[PDB]
């Protein structure tokens, strides 16, 4: 019944195709309620990004000079229902720390509905890492966590 | 059910909270309401 606190507080913004500052989330219940309010994420306006930033870091590439971007691409609503909670648990839930030997530096999470011609419910979930040295462990982690679902794709690209 | 002292949650325990009845913070709640009103 008691809330499940998050290790860090995360600031929620919405960037339509600068951003709209919304509010802080500091518990797992507030974080899930935020996702439920923007659900189905697959019906969001195309290209808009819903953003969670650790301690309100400004979510721009200039603040991640030697960082990495880990992206999870889904094609269907069932796949989004599997991948999104998993990313939130790894990042806000801090489960990525089981492979990063301390802080993960996964400081920004971005979610966008990116419709394709064949797959209209396609989503793109990005995880921005401030520290490049951990991208190998982070990518392996996401790949293994999402291996049961071969439809979900994981990729790393620099910032 | 589990409340680890370091706030590093097990995946299953974190994901089971997706069915929460808790409301989101007011700034998020109002914005999301207005966003779905502008779609239909």
């Amino acid at each position: 019944e008691k809330p499940h606190p998050l290790k860090d507080r995360w600031f929620v913004s919405y960037f339509p195709v600068k951003g709209v500052e919304l509010d802080w989330v500091s518990t797992a219940e507030e974080l899930h309620a935020t996702i439920n309010a923007f659900s189905p994420l697959t019906l969001l306006p195309p290209d808009d990004n819903l953003v969670f930033a650790r301690e309100k870091v400004e979510p721009f590439f200039e603040n991640f000079p030697n960082g990495m971007r880990v992206s999870v691409f889904t094609r269907t609503k069932v796949q989004a229902t599997q991948a999104v909670p998993l990313v939130l648990a790894a990042v806000m839930g801090e489960h990525l720390r089981t492979v990063t030997d301390g802080p993960s530096h996964a400081d920004v999470v971005r979610i966008a509905h990116k419709p394709g011609t064949v797959y209209p419910e396609s989503l793109r979930v990005e995880v921005w890492l401030r520290d490049r040295s951990k991208v190998d462990a982070v990518t392996k982690y996401f790949s293994e966590m999402l291996a049961p679902h071969p439809g979900i794709r994981v990729a790393g690209r620099p910032i | 059910s589990s409340y680890p002292e370091d706030c590093v949650y097990e995946i299953a325990e974190f994901t089971r909270l997706q069915n929460t009845k808790c409301l989101p913070p007011k700034g998020i709640l109002q914005f999301a309401t207005d966003l779905w009103k502008e779609s239909g």
